[PDB]
């Protein structure tokens, strides 16, 4: 087996960015690997295309992925509302970890953050998944948007988005 | 403080 390989393309207020290719790790979390590569490609009828990156707070991560509320309270998984944090094997071990964000035990859905610190605080309550293959440069530039409370400056979109491996 | 949740920020 490959893992598979997926791409964002991010904009700024409408204007092309850059892509960020990202690696998942399928072999390690199937499950919550195949969720992200399905979402990236839209094949359930719903998916990250469009989509804005809610909260970012420089040094620490960007989070996105709510596509129905758009705000941090949506999203869903591929498997239905939520699914259960299948292992804690990886870690937020530094920059360019693919993590997931959740309410508590058990409640993984769509949305995702990339750290860009290592941010060992969250190992165990987190599950990584993947992480920044190429474009770790338009992910620092996508933090200069961010501020200390995560409001951003400019909206921040995933203009296009599919899986290349 | 700095947590990724879905719903309710924490501190």
């Amino acid at each position: 087996m490959v893992n598979p390989t997926v791409f964002f393309d991010i904009a700024v207020d409408g204007e092309p960015l850059g892509r960020v290719s990202f690696e998942l790790f399928a072999d390690k979390v199937p499950k919550t690997a195949e969720n992200f590569r399905a979402l990236s490609t839209g094949e359930k009828g719903f998916g990250y295309k469009g989509s804005c990156f809610h909260r970012i707070i420089p040094g620490f991560m960007c989070q996105g992925g709510d596509f129905t509320r758009h705000n941090g309270t949506g999203g869903k998984s591929i498997y239905g509302e939520k699914f259960e944090d299948e292992n804690f094997i990886l870690k937020h071990t530094g920059p360019g970890i693919l993590s997931m964000a959740n309410a508590g035990p058990n409640t993984n859905g769509s949305q995702f953050f990339i750290c860009t610190a290592k941010t060992e605080w969250l190992d165990g309550k987190h599950v990584v998944f993947g992480k920044v293959k190429e474009g770790m440069n338009i992910v620092e530039a996508m933090e200069r948007f961010g501020s200390r409370n995560g409001k951003t400056s400019k909206k921040i979109t995933i203009a296009d988005c599919g899986q290349l491996e | 403080x700095l947590l990724v949740t879905t719903g309710l920020v924490l501190a």
